[PDB]
């Protein structure tokens, strides 16, 4: 019934900066049922602010909660290197007893780059068996925005591609992206021409890395 | 109390209940159980908690120190200074002791207001479609369901909706 | 034999009691204490400036040097001073301490 | 002080009842002034709160209304702890699941907050049986030079269940090696591919070898990379 | 003892924030008001009738 | 007052009923006259009773001399020792004062909210078996000998008993 | 409020009714307009100046000098003087702030009370011979005129007058 909408969904910030996490309900909360959760990242939730003002149990100063009705928030002052993690808002009503938010991550970093592309046509190997998975590879970029698009015979595919994405790395604070196109070795050679397209920001006109089946 | 619910026309309360101070206890075709109002729970500790501070924090002093030493030939200003002590310390006490005596019972029947006008809330929603059966309990005489449940602790239950076969059950 | 809805309160396993103007010894689900009754039993250091300790001397003694109370390593502030009641090594040559109580104000901080 | 100690199947077949465990240490289940909650966590729902079990002289159960159904949450005096039963358990259910108290009506005042977070068990339900990786190459060549260094890896794919390891070289190569999280193919089985970058000089005089591990299957495989 | 506090009475130290206390009449800092009370409790909740 | 029934809807008070602060006057065949509600009537006792000696009994002073005697040269602190004396005078007759004031409004509202709580205690219980007719009087729809008197006084008034009884008075005079 | 009428069941108050604190608003068939209970205004403001005098009043104080002046060598008495002026300071201040924050609640509840006392004053005339509509209005089973609102509002309203008419009129 109660929905909680945070915002912004990813917050960029360099360690040091003044974060303020929102969260913004469908209807009117009960002040003193709301409460704030930080889950670092590969361990549990842990409850950070309750009754909307008040600290939890060994939350340092920084941490500070806000807001009344429709409209809360979470400030943090200072931020240190272990603040980079997720928060939750999450509140109570007598119908849809508890509902949370999905979560704003603080993503701790800067300074812009672009990505190094590959691609890997699929191995004699695998093409034996059946299948034939052909792999874009993204490699050490930042943002994490960024599009991969797949274009065989200059015709795009759609619906036959699975991405994955690193976690952040903990030297330069960047991603690596790979999106496998996984079809049929009959499909596969039905074929010539197989192109991996990638838009980012760091790239002034998208890139293309393609090869031609059979070379 | 002054108000006459708690402990008067409500018997006891509802150790089940934990959402809050004040809410309901309902029992239809698909189920029962507590639930309570957080809209006056929340008045409530809202209220409570802003009583609470201000006497607590209109309580505000200065650095100062209370030892004073006066010497044998100087007994009448040590009486004296032991008259302010002992003269602070009576108000003090007083004044305390009173407080806490009177704000205790003016707590009290704060609760017991809220519980009252909770309950009038409620039925000057049901005016006939339900009997007050005592005890702050409503019988409906027409089959609510959990939707319709939710629109009285709401505040928006559909008088004439239901006026139509609680009139008949009425007989 | 129909369909039921009651308004009710809160009740626990609570055992606090307090005063009113009426009646003593009220149960109440929840209550606070606005009486301090404990104390950690050790004199601190007030405004984080740690206090002066005389010892088996009194200030008498500590002012004008009395040979008990050399080993006092006297800092250079404080915020109150401590005695004993069973500190007598003050003026070990009798006499009187002129204004004894007055300089005692003035050298408490 | 208090901990929670979760247990119970990782795998489930999906059509049974998941069932998990949470024993207490420090609390009582059958504490008033507390309540005892199940909570999931999965990528595609968010936060799930599922139901809570509390003790007032009574047992009394509340279930969220999304599930109502097939839920049950069971306690045990005898041994301090209460447990999960979610029957008819589809896809939608794979989720980290933890166990979790409530603490409300402490001062300041009021408000229902959860404190005590259990470590958390990830149960995944899936239909197809134990099976062992297969491991392709992802060769490099002339065309792979994006500047001065290229990139070379290898493709773990049709493989259950989580996890696999993947290391170069015996761990000898360790910079720049990114194994990315396995992704969950329309086959029911896991895919995952490791790549690692190095200068273009060493393609033709170095030896570059992954190593891939599944042992919920005893599988072990070596798999060299060659250029074009 | 080394320890901190804004309030420092002859038999020990107060670490409190409520307006009361009954520890010693004689107090040195921006203490609480002594007086002769022994419980002085503010109900805040409801009557307790299980 | 507050509650709107001691000067209320109540408009007077009885002189013929000594037994104590609130009860009832009945009026049937078997006869009439005064009778006190021993419990609420208690209850009331036992609260103000309890009031009157918190407000006593939380005053508690020591063995204490005011008599302060100054030389001609110690006008200064004999003027100290005025003040302070002044000073607790203003505070103890002022707060003296406003207590009386506060409590007695409280005191007065006390019963008021007395009254009022047993009015509706009555009128819950003779639900549809009685008419108000305003001003702290309940008329019946039916027989109420001395048995059934001593059953609404005591708490234990039988609906069931005289519910059909009183139905078909209550639709013969709407006609 | 506790009594529960103002922020209560009586949503908000009119801006339209300049002559008093409290009163009626009537429409009938030959006008409708504000107009203000005298009676119940009379004794809030008679109740509310005395208390505003009782408060002020009941501070009576003598002719008094607190310039207090002491050498160097009477830094003892010095500071006793002190600890009685800042010791008569903290028992005004706090004595003053709680008593306006508590008195503030009395007051508005008893204007709370006083609008809830009228609207039960009305109840108790129109016991059938109207339905109470909530929000404190009441809409009557029959025809109301002048002289039979002027009746309701100075408290003579006739129920056996009106009582056959609201009769066939409740259908
Ligand atoms: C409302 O106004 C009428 C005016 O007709 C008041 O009626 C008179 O009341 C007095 C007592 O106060 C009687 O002595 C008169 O005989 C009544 N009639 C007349 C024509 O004066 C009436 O009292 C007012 N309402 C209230 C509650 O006093
Ligand atoms: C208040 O109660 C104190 C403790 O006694 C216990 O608790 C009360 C509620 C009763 O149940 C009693 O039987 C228990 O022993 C007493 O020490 C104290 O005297 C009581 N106060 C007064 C005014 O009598
Ligand atoms: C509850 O009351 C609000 C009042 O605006 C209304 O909008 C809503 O539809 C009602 N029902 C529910 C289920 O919230
Ligand atoms: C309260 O809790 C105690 C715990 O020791 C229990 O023994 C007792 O029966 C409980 N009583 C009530 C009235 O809740
Ligand atoms: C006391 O306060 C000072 C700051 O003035 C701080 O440096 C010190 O660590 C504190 N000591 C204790 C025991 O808290
Ligand atoms: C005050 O005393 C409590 C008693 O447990 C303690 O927990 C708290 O840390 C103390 N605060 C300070 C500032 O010493
Ligand atoms: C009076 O009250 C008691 C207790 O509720 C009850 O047993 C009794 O029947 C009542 N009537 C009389 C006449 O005592």
């Amino acid at each position: 019934e109660i929905v909680l909408t945070q915002s912004p969904g990813t917050l960029s910030l360099s360690p040091g900066d003044s974060a303020t996490l929102s969260c913004r309900a469908s209807q009117s909360v009960a002040s003193s049922y709301l409460a704030w959760y930080q889950q670092k990242p590969g361990q549990s939730p842990r409850l950070l602010i309750y009754a909307t003002i008040n600290r939890a149990a060994d939350i340092p100063d920084r941490f500070s909660g806000s807001g009344s009705g429709t409209d809360f928030a979470l400030t943090i002052s200072r931020l240190e290197p272990e603040d980079f993690a997720v928060y939750y808002c999450q509140q109570f009503d007598s119908s849809s007893m508890y509902t949370f938010g999905q979560g704003t991550k603080l993503e701790i970093t800067r300074t812009v780059a672009a990505p190094s592309v590959f691609i890997f046509p699929p191995s004699d190997e695998q093409l034996k068996s059946g299948t034939a998975s052909v792999v874009c590879l993204l490699n050490n970029f930042y943002p994490r925005e960024a599009k991969v698009q797949w274009k065989v015979d200059n015709a795009l595919q759609s619906g036959n591609s699975q991405e994955s994405v690193t976690e952040q790395d903990s030297k330069d604070s960047t991603y690596s992206l790979s999106s496998t196109l996984t079809l049929s070795k009959a499909d596969y050679e039905k074929h010539k021409l197989y192109a991996c397209e990638v838009t980012h920001q760091g790239l002034s006109s998208p890139v293309t890395k393609s090869f031609n089946r059979g070379e | 109390g002054l108000f006459g619910a708690i402990a008067g026309f409500i018997e006891g309360g509802w150790t089940g209940m934990v959402d809050g101070w004040y809410g309901y206890h309902h029992q239809n075709e698909q189920g029962s159980g507590y639930a309570a109002d957080l809209k006056s729970t929340q008045n409530a500790i809202d209220g409570i908690t802003n009583k609470v501070n201000s006497v607590i924090e209109k309580m505000n002093t200065q650095f100062t120190a209370v030892g004073k030493e006066f010497n044998h030939l100087e007994k009448r200003i040590e009486n004296l200074n032991k008259k302010v002590d002992d003269g602070f310390l009576d108000i003090w006490t007083y004044n305390a002791e009173l407080l806490v005596l009177l704000e205790n019972e003016r707590t009290l029947d704060y609760h017991d207001s809220n519980v009252k006008n909770l309950y009038e809330k409620v039925r000057s929603q049901l005016k006939n479609n339900a009997k007050e059966i005592g005890n702050g309990c409503f019988e409906f005489y027409h089959k609510c369901d959990n939707t319709c449940m939710e629109s009285v602790k709401n505040g928006t239950y559909d008088y004439p909706k239901y006026s139509e076969e609680a009139k008949l059950n009425r007989e | 034999p129909g369909d039921t809805l009651c308004i009710g309160y809160h009740a626990n396993n609570s055992t606090d009691t307090v005063d009113t103007v009426l009646e003593k010894n009220v149960t109440v689900t929840h209550s606070v204490n606005l009486l301090e009754d404990k104390h950690n039993g050790k004199l601190c250091k007030l405004r984080g400036v740690a206090p002066l300790h005389l010892g088996k001397c009194n200030i008498a003694g500590w002012i004008l040097g009395n040979p008990e109370c050399e080993s006092l390593s006297t800092a250079s502030s404080w915020s109150y001073i401590v005695e004993t009641p069973s500190s007598d090594n003050g003026t070990c040559y009798p006499g009187d301490f002129i204004d004894y109580e007055e300089l005692r104000e003035q050298l408490s901080s | 002080q208090v901990q929670l100690q979760q247990s119970g199947p990782g795998l489930v077949k999906p059509s049974q009842t998941l069932s998990l465990t949470c024993a207490i240490s420090g609390d009582s289940v059958s504490s008033n002034s507390v309540a005892w909650n199940w909570i999931r966590q999965s990528p595609s729902r968010g936060l799930e709160w599922l139901g809570r079990t509390y003790f007032r002289s009574k047992w009394y159960t509340d279930y969220a209304e999304s599930l109502k159904s097939r839920m049950t949450i069971n306690p045990d005096t005898s041994k301090n702890e209460f447990s999960l039963h979610l029957k008819s358990v589809t896809s939608d259910d794979t989720a980290v699941y933890y166990c979790v108290r409530g603490i409300i009506f402490n001062w300041p005042l009021g408000g229902w907050s959860f404190d005590l977070w259990g470590r958390g068990t990830l149960v995944s339900v899936s239909s197809p049986s134990t099976k062992g990786p297969s491991v392709f190459p992802l060769a490099p060549s002339s065309k792979s030079t994006s500047g001065g260094t290229a990139a070379l890896g290898c493709l773990v794919k049709d493989y259950f269940p989580e996890p696999v390891t993947v290391s170069w070289n015996s761990g000898a190569l360790t910079s720049g090696v990114h194994t990315f999280p396995a992704v969950l193919q329309s086959s029911g089985l896991y895919s995952l591919s490791s790549v690692v970058t190095v200068p273009s000089s060493s393609l033709g005089t170095q030896t570059y070898i992954c190593n891939v591990n599944h042992k919920p299957s005893n599988t072990k495989v070596d798999k060299r990379v060659e250029p074009k | 003892h080394d320890c901190n506090t804004t309030c420092q009475t002859p038999k020990g130290a107060i670490n409190t924030s409520l307006p009361f206390q009954n520890i010693h009449p004689i107090t040195i800092g921006k203490c609480p008001k002594y007086v002769k009370s022994t419980k002085l409790r503010l109900a805040t909740g409801l009557r307790n009738i299980p």
